């Protein structure tokens, strides 16, 4: 059997309704005990899916009302009356009827008021340098949107190679993100220059964050 | 309790074989189904197959995607599942759960996978298995941001925990990123800059693969 879940992802504020669908290749209906063999599951970030609906419709021990699975045969639907912080997480639906088959799942994602990063920035550690090694890092903590740019200058000129970034999942508590900005060098490289500067561009502010410190410190 | 614990994770050179173990207690092993999922990285949870229970003889199913390939069985007296993966490549790397199924011979029975282990990563790769560097992050006001910069470590993942898993609060991980081979990703911690350094702030870095674990202590430049 073959399922598909709808939509791939989307994105609703605390306490609005959500509504995700789950489709079936043949029906779920059983006519010999008269229900439908399909479950919900719930996977937050680096978790293990927990089972929310199954039947169709029937919530789990300890599962909050505000959850409830609904349809039949080849068509259902998992909806939240009233989303909130804990909700951030992929939704799969499972058929039961015929061996298993997950869905490809709903991946959950809260929009928030906006909020402007907190930016920090951190010189290479003196261990690195004993290893010949010089990682600068540039912090932006707890923004929202997600989309966010930084710009490495040193000793004023822009940099772009040896630059990564990474962001974190939406967070649990507040829905912020935060993300690093690493510039790797080699602890010659890095003893060539004095100034250090990241600058962090986010839709809160036409003028960029600005931290920077000088290696002659 | 009901407890489910996976083990045997780690890499495997493509091509070779896995075999993977799914501990369990806290009810009759004998009277459920158990199952095998796996995942991706980014992915999403595809079903492998299933073994039965003692009263349906523990006959085996898999999904068509790994038959002749992946293989099930259950050791009833120590309650272990197993999961026996062979010829592995680079598409085989993913997260592996076992879960327990149905049981619809004796008590309560209701489709769906009630409990579910932590899973082990297993990752199939040519590379080398090498532990991580852990690297501290401190500054050059009434709170400050320290953290931890992990690196060259293969393959994935490394933990890491704040003061033995005390400091849980403002804690910060980002992802994981793929350069040259290797792994990298940096822990971040925020605290009353009362608490530190007049206090004791540590990161630990575990790495499963290595079976290595790093403990780094935060002082002051
Ligand atoms: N078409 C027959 C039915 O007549 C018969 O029901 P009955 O005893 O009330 O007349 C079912 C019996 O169902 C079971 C049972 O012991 O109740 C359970 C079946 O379970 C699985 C399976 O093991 O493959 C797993 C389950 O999650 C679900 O997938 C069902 C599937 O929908 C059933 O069609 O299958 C299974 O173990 C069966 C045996 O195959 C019986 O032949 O027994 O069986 C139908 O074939
Ligand atoms: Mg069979």
């Amino acid at each position: 059997i073959v399922m598909t879940q709808s939509p791939s992802s989307l994105a609703v504020s605390a306490g609005e309704k959500v509504t995700m669908s789950c489709k079936s290749s043949q029906s779920l209906l059983n006519s010999r005990t008269r229900k439908n063999y399909l479950a919900w599951y719930q996977q937050k970030p680096g978790q293990s899916p927990k089972l929310l609906i199954y039947w169709a419709s029937t919530r789990e021990s300890g599962v909050p009302d505000r959850f409830t699975g609904s349809g039949s045969g080849t068509d259902f639907t998992l909806t939240i009356s009233s989303v909130q912080a804990e909700d951030l997480a992929v939704y799969y639906c499972k058929q039961s009827n015929n061996l298993r088959t997950f869905g490809g799942g709903t991946k959950l994602e809260i929009k928030r008021a906006d909020a402007a990063p907190t930016v920090s920035i951190f010189p290479p550690s003196s261990e690195q340098l004993t290893s010949g090694g010089a990682s600068v890092v540039c912090f932006l903590n707890n923004f929202y949107p997600k989309d966010i740019n930084v710009k490495w200058k040193i000793d004023g000129s822009e940099r772009q190679n040896g630059v990564l970034n990474s962001w974190t999942d939406q967070d649990s508590k507040d829905s912020t993100y935060s993300m690093s900005s690493t510039l790797t060098l080699t602890k010659d490289e890095y003893e060539r220059h004095n100034s250090y500067t990241c600058e962090a561009t986010h839709k809160t502010s036409t003028s960029p964050i600005v931290k920077s410190f000088n290696r002659n410190e | 309790e009901v407890m489910l614990v996976e083990s045997g994770g780690g890499l495997v050179q493509p091509g070779n074989s896995l075999r993977l173990s799914c501990a369990t207690s806290g009810f009759t092993f004998t009277d459920y189904y158990m199952s095998w999922v796996r995942q991706p990285p980014g992915k999403a949870l595809e079903w492998l197959g299933f073994i039965r229970n003692k009263a349906k003889g523990y006959t085996t199913e898999y999904s068509a995607s790994v038959k002749g390939r992946f293989t099930i069985s259950r050791d009833n007296s120590q309650s272990i599942l197993y999961l026996q993966m062979n010829t592995l490549r680079a598409e085989d790397s993913a997260t592996y759960y076992c879960a327990r199924d149905i049981s619809p011979s004796y008590g309560v029975y209701y489709e769906g996978f009630a409990y579910w282990g932590q899973g082990t990563l297993v990752t199939v790769s040519a590379a080398t298995t090498t532990a991580p560097s852990v690297y501290p992050l401190v500054p050059g006001g009434s709170s400050v941001t320290l953290g931890c910069l992990v690196k060259g470590y293969f393959p994935e993942p490394v933990t890491v925990k704040w003061n033995y898993g005390a400091l849980s609060s403002g804690v910060r991980t980002v992802s994981s990123v793929l350069q040259s081979g290797f792994y990298s990703l940096s822990s971040l911690v925020t605290v009353p800059s009362s608490t530190w350094p007049s206090q004791t702030v540590i990161c630990n870095v575990a790495h499963p693969a290595s079976k290595t674990e790093l403990i780094k202590r935060i002082e002051p430049r």
